[PDB]
This record gives C-alpha cells, structure tokens and sequence, in this order.
C-alpha cells in the first residue's frame, strides 16, 4: 500500500511508523507539539499522547542533552532542532558526549537510540541563519552518523534506518524539498542502508557526486552536459555523510577517470574535501583530470546575493566544460 | 556555619523551600487602562512633548508593521515581524535611555529606534536589502542595525546577545563611561544556555547592565507554561543576586519608571538589573506563522493624551495621515532602488579581503560574464 | 493582571527586588560537631549496621585516597583527584537511595559507588587502566562507571551530566519504574550553561530528580565569590520551580534525611529537586594542582558512633589495618595486570566497526608487524 | 634584549607586552586571575589590576559572548578556554556570531579585537579530553582565523599578530610544549605574519606539511628520510590553518612532486583534506605520487593508547617509504 507524499509528509510517515511501532519512542523539540514550524509532526501528538510528542524549552543544548538522556534508558529519543543553524549550542553535547558515550564507557552506556532530525539548506531566503550545510562539521566527529535524504521516499527509509540504527544519528532534512515534487512513499515501515551511495544514471565519462537538494542539480548537470557535449555522467546521491559509502565512489571513477563533487556548503573544509583527497589515494592512477569541486562561496550565507551564492546548474556545467576539455 | 559557599544560620528543621507562584512577584504599574494614574507618587515629570513622541513612535511603528506586512503578503519582502501590542515596551525603555546607551536586541523592538529616530528609509532599506542598506541586503528582514544610534546588529541565533552585552557592558565600565547597556529579549530566549551566562557574568563582574525581558506569553507556539515553572522570569534575577522587577507592558509609564530608576543605579552601582516587562504578542510570530493554528499600550496612553487634553480626535486622523504618506513614501523609494552589486557578498568576511576569497570573487565574474543571461543582473547595482 | 506569563496582583509602587544574601537559606544540619543529635525530632531511624556501613566506607574512601594520591605522586597512575572533606556528602545521599536508581555524576563522588559495594579490583583497574577495566583503559582515571550499580559512566566536560539526567529521569517516569534519578555536580559545574537547561527542563517536563551540588568553595583557583553572587546554588531552584535546601554536607545524617525525602516526593510527584550540600575541599583539587598557590565528616560520625557505644579505639585500630591491607591488595593486583590488547582502541566507537575504520585497524597491524620495537607492546595484552 | 623562554613563557611575555602597550587589553577565562593552570598569566593580575586580568564563572559559552561583547567596544578582549576540548560549549557563539559580526552588519560593528587562546593537542594522557586538536572544526568556518604556534618564539610572534589582527582569532596552544625546550625570544612586542606558511628546511624529494608539535616530527621523519634512504624532504610548518598558506605549499610540491600532510587530529574531515585536495587540484601535473596523509585515527583520544594512537615519526617515515617507493 502506497500514498504519494511531501518530503515532509514522508517524515511524519517515518515516525508515525516510530511511536507505533515503538512504544519507547518519543518525539520532542522546540514547537513540535503542534505539528512543527514545517508541520512534520502534526497529528501526531493527538495519535500518541502529550508525553510521547511535546514541546522542550528554548534550549538546543538542554534538548540534545535530554535526548541523550533518554537514550541511555535504551528508549528511543527523537530529538528536533528546528534548524540545523541553531544546532551549535548543542555542539558540545553531539561532540564530546554523544559521539563518545559507548566507546568512554566500554559499551556499559550508550544514547544509540537517539536521533536528531534538522531542517537543513537553503530555501528561498534564510539568509545566514536558516540556510546553513552544518553537515562537515559532524564529519570531523567519530561516532555519530550524519544522514541526508534527497526526496520523499528516501527520506522515510532513511529516517526510519537512523532512528533504528544503534548508533547517534544526525538526520538533515533539506527545508527546500518539504513541499516539493511528492511521490509514491510506502505507507508502512521501511529502510535504506545507512553508509550506501545511490548510483541512480550510471554514466561513462564523467562521476557526480552530491547530495541533499543538489543531487538533482547534478541531475540536471547531467542532462546538459550530454545534451551539450555529449558526455555520459554518472550521477551519484552519497545520503550518508560520516561513515560515507567510500567504494561506491571509487569504483564510479575508476570506469569514469574524472569527478566532480559539489555541495551547497563552503568550500573550505566542506565536506567534498574529505571525498576528493581520499579519490585522489585510492583511483590515482585512473584520474584523467584533476578532481573538481562545486561549492558555496567561503562566506556566510547572503540573503538577497543567495542567486549568486549557490552552486546553481550553471556553475557546475561550465565546471564540468572546463575539466572534460582538460 | 563557616561555609564558603554561603552566610546563613543553621536549622534544626528539615524544611524544602517551595516556589511562590501563586501570588508572584507583583506587576508594577503606574496608570490603568483608561490612561487614569493610579498612585500620583508615581507619575513621572515627562512634558506634554516627550509624551507625545512616545504616542506618534507607537503609532508611526504600528502604521509601518502593518504596511510592511502587507507587503510580505504580495511578495513585496521576504519575511517581516510584527510588534503589535508591545509597543509600549520599545519607547518606554528607549525614552528612559540616554541616547548613546549602548541597545543589544533579539529582533521584536524596533520602537527602541523609531524613538531614537531612525529613518524610515533606512528601516525599508534593510528590509528590501537594496543600496542604501548599511548591511548590504546581507540578512534577512528586521535585523535592524546602527552604529550612529548605538544599536548593535541584531542576529538570528536566540539569546546570544545577552552574553556580549555584558561583556559589552563591562568594557563600558572600565572607560568610565557614564554609559549603561539595555540588553532585550523575549521570555523564551531566556531558556537559552546563553541567558544563564549573561545574568551570572553580569552580577559577578559586577556591570552596568539592564535586562529587559519581553515576557509575551509565547514562543511561536509554546505557551510558557511549557518553557518554566517558577514565577517567570523576574523570579531568576534574584538567584544570580540581580536587582529584579516586573513591569505591566502595556503602561508606558511603569515602563518607563522602571527603566529610568534602573540606569540610575546600574550605571551608579555597576550593579545588573532585571526588568520583565509582563505583555502579550497581539499578532503572529511573524510573516511566516499562522498563530491560530496554536492559540492596549497605544489605547491607554491615548487616554492619558485626552484626559489632560493633549490630544484630539481632529489631531489623531490627521496624524494617520501624515504617518502613513510619510511611511508609504519611503515604502516606495526603498521598491524601486535597485539591490547591491554582487560583488558584495565576499567584502566584510574579514577586514581584509583573503587572496583566496578574492579569487572566489574573481571566478564568480568570470562566470557570470559567460552566464549573467541566467542571473537577475538587472535588479542589482552596476 | 491577567497576563499569560506570571499570576500576581498590581502595584502602585515601584520597588526592585533585592537578593536576600546576607541570612541566604539555612544550612540543615541534625548533629553538631561532637556527633551529638540537636533536635532529636530529626534523628533518623538507622540501625547500628547502616550507620556503620556508612563509616566504614567514608574511611574505606579515604584510605583508598591516599594510597592512590601517592600512587600518583609516583608516576604508577598518571591522574586522581581526592574526596577528602567530602565523604559524607556521597554515603549520606547513596544511602538514602534504592540501589535500583540511577546515578549521574561530576567526578568527585566515588563514595557513591564505595556505598553501592564497587570491588576495590574495578576501581583500581579503571585507573591502571589494564584488561579488568570495564572501561577498557580508553578515559583517565577517577572517570569510573558501572552499568550494575547504576552509575552512569562519567565524563570530564563539566554539566553535561545535568540535562542527560533529566532526560533519563523523563524516560523513568514514563515506564512508571518507582526509581528515581540523582545528578552530582560542583558549585562550579552550576554555571555551566547546561545546568540552566537541566534545572529548567526538569522542572517544565516534571521529573523524578534529584540535584544534588557539592557547594565545596572551590572550583580549582575560583573561590565561589567570582562563581556567583546569589545565595549560592540552593537559591537558584526556586526561581525553576525547584523544591530546594541547603545542608550541612559534613553531616551524615542531614545529607541522608535530605535525600531520603527528596527520593519520596520525587519519585511520588514527579517533583525534581535540589540539594545543595555545603562544604570544603580539603585536597588539591586534582593531582595536578598545587592548591596551596591560590588558597569534618568521618570525625563527625564517629563521635555519633562512642556516643552510643558503637565503636572503640581497639575496633577503629583493627579497622585501619584492615582497609589499608584490602586496598593495598587490590592496589599490587592492578598494578603487575597489563594494559588491555591495543586493537581495543579502535572497538565501541560505533556499535558495528565501520568497515574504514577497520582498514585502519588493521593497518596498525601491518605497522607494528614492522616497527613493534619501538612501540611498548610488553606492556599490553596479547 | 633576548631572554630564554618556555612555551608559556613567551605567552605570559607577549600577553605582558600587550597590556603593557594597549591600555585596552583585558585577559580572563577561567583560572587565569592567578597564573592559570599552565602558568601563562602568571603574576599579571599583580602588575596591572583586578580589572585587567581576572575569573570568570565557569561558563565557556559565556566567555566568549562576554569576550564578543568587549571586542565590539573595540576593546581588546583575550579570552581563555582552559583546554581546547572545552570550547564547544561556545561552538555556536564563536561560528554564528563572532565570525559572522562585521560581515552581517556590514562593517557596523564587529569582534575583531577578540582574541581566544587555548591549551591544544596531546600531552602525557589527556585521554578524551586534554587532548583534542579541534582546528579543523572551525576551519570550516568563514570570518575566523585560526593559527598554531611550533615553539616560544613562533608563539610569542604569532599570538601578538594575533592579538592585533583585526579578525577574531583563535590562537591554539600546544600544551606538550609550554615546558619543552626554551629559547631565545625577545623580550619586546614583535610579530610574525598570520597566514604565512614557513619552510625551515628545504628539500627536493618531497614536501613535509604539518603544524603545532607534529612540526617537530615531520622534522625528525626527515633527518630518518635521506639518512635512511637518501631522499631530501622540504619540511613546512603551516601555522595559520583557516586563512591558509596555498602558494607557499603547491609551490614546494610543485619542485617536489610529493606530499605528506600529517596532523594528531583525526583523518576524517581533518585539515589535511582540504590541503590534498587544493593541491591536488593546482599541482596536478606536478604530483608523481598520489598525496599522503599520515593522522590520528578515526576514534576518540584513548587514555592508554595513545602511543598506538598518534602518528609519531615512524608512522609517517613508513609512509614516506611506500610514497616514495612509488
Ligand atoms: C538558538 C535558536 N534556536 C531556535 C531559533 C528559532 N526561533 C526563532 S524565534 C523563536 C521563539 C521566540 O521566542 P521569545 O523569546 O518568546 O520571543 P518573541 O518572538 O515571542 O517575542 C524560536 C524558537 C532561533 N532563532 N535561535
Ligand atoms: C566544560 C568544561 N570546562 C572546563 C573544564 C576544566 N575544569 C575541570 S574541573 C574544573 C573546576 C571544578 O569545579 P566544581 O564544579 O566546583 O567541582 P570540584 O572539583 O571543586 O568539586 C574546571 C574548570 C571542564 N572539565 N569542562
Ligand atoms: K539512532
Ligand atoms: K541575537
Ligand atoms: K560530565
Ligand atoms: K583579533
Ligand atoms: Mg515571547
Ligand atoms: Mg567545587
């Protein structure tokens, strides 16, 4: 049984499935009670009960630390940051406990059941402070896993595998897509691995890697470029960021020879770095152009220069020209 | 006892403080809902003028809330909040301030500067993010700014202000200033880890610094019944041993009153002081919530205004007007200006341009002079 | 009023708040310096055995102490801090507790776990860091935790504890477990910006906790007058909506009736409440520190004890030699047990090992195959 | 006029030079009003004031807003985070706003006379939290310059350049070396350009890129190299992380043709991702091996593994040998 849905119809889906299947699992943040500022958990806290969906105070670091908590029980504790912006105070909490509770304490304690799930990216004008790619901050931090999904039915799947995974997961959900393009989602639980790139238009000249909204704009990179220059990319959706499917991707240049990494988020220290330099180790011998890489400007994220700021179509095509025509 | 930690006696009796929140800290106000003053020891000097420029800021701020909404409405801007209902809140303060204080905001007072005179341009200006925009159209709506009227840059990030104004406040207190901090926020800011910082640093460094909480029942949709338990806010100042009050928001007097008395002594004492100004936000948490889905200062002064014959009907329609064609005036100077050069978007990262960031500037104009077709180059400068 | 945020009647008056610092909140205390009961109205029930135990591991901790200390000042362990002064602080309030609850502390409250029988075998393992450590080396010493005696394994970043406490306290609450959850924390640790969160969420989420800050003076170099200018911490719980005291934290039995009501009305009300036991910290506050550059329980109790005919100079004699032998036992058979396997460091940071997390792992392999010799690979397991 | 100096020396001369010159200049943290935990600010309090040199509570997040705060006033604010594992509780006060001031209020207000110092990298056992190298956490952030001093003479230069940047500064300390080997360092205000990588030993094999105490091992790692298997490496201390060194590194790779970054800090999402990647992208044609990165593991700091852990001289000569060997 199908239903086609929202991005952020999905994600109420997703964790319908939770608390149902779950009588453990617990929803809560700032605003959450009501249905959320984006409407992800609506209905929800009249299906379950004002104990299982609620409002936490104003407080990120007292949110996360709480989640924590709750998680040690061995009950799952599904934490909400109403922007991955405002996730910061809570940095330390993710950090230097969360991502190290089960190795500090031998396995005798963990918050393994806890998921904290972020509005994430640009929109039409957050500006610096609900536009934010908090993503490669987390990525420098063992024992966390940070999953972004890139429509609907992978967000559910996605979701649902994070909130089950015996390990902290940081679920960035993409604010852009919530009421974009809806799809057929399964109404019923499912998963999708955590730690796996999608392959989803195999290609034979050139490897795209993305993620979150911009998957679709190495889609469409794609479209161009063969339509354009006639060139077969193979465009690739990472999903999961910290423990990152590393050989799908070298396999993927390996029979391509060139790649091209883009993200929203800053070039310096974003996370395409981590993927460029580890190609460059493992496919060194098949890399025909040097490794390219599609980023948002070292800038906090402007408000009315936002058209100018991101790594828009264009900006990877002509990246894409010049490399090919290397 | 001998403790270091703390001076009191012993007790024999095993007894847990419980919280008063039944009958909490009393709500100070000066005059009723009718603009009557209740207990005459407490009416404030105030001429006939200053009192006046309270009422047409109040007003000249509601008429441009509502013509700025609007405009969020049709796509005009991108996002806009309101501050319907705590207008007294921003120029009762603002009045008892001395105008080079130094004002810290969390994004709902924009009365503190129509009282400090701000130009109606210049609040459109950021808004729209055009030219004239000191910021540069670099944030959002209603992150106002100024440095010639002492109003530090509001940010996004609930409740980070309060911490820097303190230290703020403490640099003050080192120049022998004369000069005293006001630092706003709203009652669910207050939750913040942040909070708890600035009110500790405050009372431990000993600075001259105003805490003035808008305690508006609500947070988007959290009733605050949801964000504590204890008699509010004023309730905490005395934990971190910070001289508190609590205020009736909707008086412009007790407001004002309460402000004044604390700058006397902050900046004579160097000692903190809470002030929770009790309110109600009338309209949605901003352009981009629908308050029905969870859920008067300017009518009181008004009185005052006719029971002392300061002001009459004739004389308030006109003043409708002359607010509204003055707003609207700069509404439309402030649409049909153009918005910054994108060359903007990498200055001001640091003082200096890096090399590398200027070669991120460089490739993004080689892009668009092979591109610029797909880019709005119109709406911007040059 | 009828303001959302606060219930209270008006004022005509202007009047700020002062904090109340000079006679702040009694300290509870139920026998004097001489282990002589005050108020017999407060004698606890206590059988000669509990009131033993409760001695006997205040002394069993200080005996530890000092051959660990020393042990320090020798290079066998590279870290410990002491609990001198502070013994009756951990056994007054473990005893008041069911052994089911749950314990999340700061670092200075081994007594807890002394209470709740932990092996002297354990505790020096975990700061040997060798093969019994549950812990498996990977943190420095004093960090202790069992998952069988319910003491939540614990961290150095100071408050981190607090929020995570509550929330584990939420999660009791839901599963109607009849336990109850206790937080330790320095007066220092208080500041921190996470106390604020668990202090207030724990009150807004109704939880079954107890805050239990170790108030010692001493935050390191920080005297507390630079920590804070309130009452204290016992001062703070009120402005949340918390139930809070003060006691004498080198009184057993005040410690202990604190605690034993707190877990009553906790555990029935879904009430958090604080304690705050006053105190001093003998020690350096860690091996580390000299704190003699910048600045009693167990006598107590045993006069309670010759009061009643409880013990003797023979008995206390014996009990030296005893205690001394037992952790010197346990002492040498930690001290010749080698450090865990070195692939250990790579385990438990995820459930599952990441597989290029593995390719580390075995990487390492490769590399000691060739340089081991420089490496003191005697020393650890296989 | 010259004196001997310890690591810690040299910060308490230059934090004495700076008081001493700028009548605006503040120092506090936690424990620092009597010498610090290190004994960096030693004596200070006593030769100029209680209001110059004095505790804060113990809040981190506080701190810095406090330290944000002074700055703004064009004060010179020099904050102290006792260990750098302990500056996450002021993650977000440090990305959100200090390295956000100037740019969003368009050059109205900014925190550019704000400096922070902190205790960084491994020392005996720090274990998980005495011993992190958080630098590549916030190389991931614009508006905030991040720099690591190699010995008292570089610290001292470097930490008043820092001081007197106009761009908050995070100055990160190796604490292995506050009582390491002494040396001459003027006893006088001095500088050292920030952003400015600096080669003292050039080579001709292969480029050597690290910084802090690491400096000291890729130094070692050379003298092994050529005596052991006749191979000139030019050793690099980057120094300024954030607004790093590029033309200094890809030129010496450029006359090198090899490079092996190493850093205690963690591989995934470490600095020496973004270095690989840069170079790899402007020395592409230059490189005849494909670029090493010789750093700590994917795991928290471990108490007693630390020998195990960190990438000491014989981790990275081996790498060099397989390298090499190429
Ligand atoms: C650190 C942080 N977390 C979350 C948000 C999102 N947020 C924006 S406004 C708001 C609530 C408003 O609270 P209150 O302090 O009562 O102010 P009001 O708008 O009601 O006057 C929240 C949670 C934010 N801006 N910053
Ligand atoms: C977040 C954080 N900042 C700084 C430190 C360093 N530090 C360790 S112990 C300590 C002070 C001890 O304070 P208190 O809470 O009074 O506890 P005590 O040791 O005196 O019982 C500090 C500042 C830390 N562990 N965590
Ligand atoms: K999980
Ligand atoms: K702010
Ligand atoms: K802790
Ligand atoms: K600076
Ligand atoms: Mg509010
Ligand atoms: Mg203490």
């Amino acid at each position: 049984q199908t239903q086609k849905m929202n991005l952020f119809q999905s994600v109420t889906s997703a964790l319908d499935n939770s608390l149902a299947k779950d009588p453990t699992a617990v929803i809560f943040g700032e605003d959450v009670a009501f249905g959320g500022v984006f409407r992800c958990t609506v209905g929800l806290r009249d299906k379950y009960g004002k104990d299982r969906v609620f409002n936490t105070p104003l407080c990120e670091q007292g949110i996360v630390g709480f989640g924590i908590g709750i998680a040690v029980t061995g009950a799952t504790a599904i934490a909400e940051i109403q922007f991955a912006d405002y996730i910061f105070p809570a940095f330390d909490q993710i950090v230097n406990e969360a991502a190290k509770y089960r190795y500090r304490s031998g396995d005798l304690f963990n918050c393994g059941s806890l998921t904290i799930r972020s509005p994430w990216g640009c929109v039409g004008h957050g500006a610096l402070y609900h536009s934010q790619s908090p993503e490669a901050f987390f990525a420098h931090c063992p024992g966390i896993k940070v999953v972004i999904p890139r429509s609907p039915f992978q967000a559910k799947g996605l979701l649902l595998s994070c909130i089950e995974d015996k390990n902290p997961c940081i679920f960035f959900e993409p604010k852009i897509l919530y009421r974009a393009a809806a799809e057929e989602v399964p109404i019923e639980p499912y998963n999708i691995p955590l730690s796996q790139a999608e392959v989803i238009q195999e290609g034979s000249d050139v490897t795209l890697v993305a993620w979150g909204t911009q998957v679709h704009v190495i889609r469409e990179v794609a479209s161009m470029a063969k339509e354009k220059l006639g060139v077969s990319c193979e465009v690739i959706d990472l999903r999961t960021i910290i423990p990152w499917d590393v050989d799908t991707i070298c396999k993927s240049v390996i029979k391509t020879g060139r790649l091209l990494i883009s993200h929203e988020a800053p070039l310096t220290g974003g996370f395409a770095s981590e993927i460029s330099s580890t190609v460059q180790e493992e496919c060194f011998l098949n890399l025909e152009a040097p490794i390219s890489r599609v980023c948002g400007y070292d800038t906090p994220f402007p408000h009315i220069f936002e058209p100018f700021y991101i790594p828009d179509k264009w900006k990877c095509y002509d990246a894409l020209r010049k490399m090919i025509n290397y | 006892p001998q403790f270091p930690g703390a001076s009191a006696e012993f007790i024999d009796k095993l007894e847990f403080i419980q919280p008063n929140v039944i009958s909490g800290i009393p709500i100070y106000r000066v005059m009723d809902r009718q603009g009557q003053i209740i207990n005459p020891s407490e009416d404030p000097h105030l001429p006939k003028e200053k009192v006046l420029k309270l009422y047409k800021s109040m007003t000249l701020l509601n008429t441009m809330d509502r013509i700025l909404y609007e405009s969020q409405r049709q796509g005009r801007i991108s996002f806009y909040m309101t501050n319907y209902g705590e207008e007294g809140t921003h120029v009762g303060s603002a009045a008892a301030l001395d105008n080079t204080d130094l004002v810290f905001g969390q994004y709902r007072e924009a009365g503190v500067l129509m009282y400090r005179d701000y130009p109606l341009e210049l609040f459109m200006a950021q808004c729209y993010g055009n030219i004239s925009d000191l910021g540069k159209g670099r944030q959002m709506p209603v992150h106002y700014g100024c440095k010639e009227r002492h109003f530090v840059t509001i940010s996004s990030p609930l409740a980070t202000q309060i911490p820097q104004a303190v230290g703020a406040a403490y640099a003050a207190k080192r120049a022998n200033a004369n000069r005293v901090v006001i630092c706003y926020f709203g009652e669910g800011a207050a939750s913040e880890g942040d909070a708890h910082a600035g009110f500790n640093f405050a009372a431990t460094l000993e600075c001259p610094i105003i805490f003035f909480c808008r305690n508006n029942g609500y947070a988007i949709s959290t009733p605050t019944s949801e964000q504590y338990r204890g008699d509010g806010i004023a309730a905490r100042g005395p934990g971190y041993g910070i001289m508190s009050i609590r205020v009736d928001g909707n008086d412009v007097f007790a407001v004002y009153n309460a402000t004044k008395e604390a700058r006397r002594r902050a900046v004579a004492e160097n000692q903190p002081f809470l002030i929770e100004a009790m309110t109600y936000r009338i309209g949605h948490h901003s352009t981009s919530d629908d308050s029905s889905a969870y859920r008067h200062p300017i009518s009181r002064l008004r009185h005052y205004l006719l029971s002392q014959g300061w002001w009459d009907e004739e004389q308030e329609k006109a003043w409708r007007k002359q607010s509204r064609r003055k707003v609207m005036e700069a509404f439309e100077q402030a649409e049909r200006k153009p918005k910054p050069n994108p060359n903007l978007l990498f200055s001001d990262v640091y003082q200096e341009m890096p090399a590398q960031l200027r070669k991120q500037q460089e490739s993004l104009a080689r892009h668009l002079q092979t591109y610029g077709e797909h880019y709005p180059l119109d709406h911007f400068d040059k």
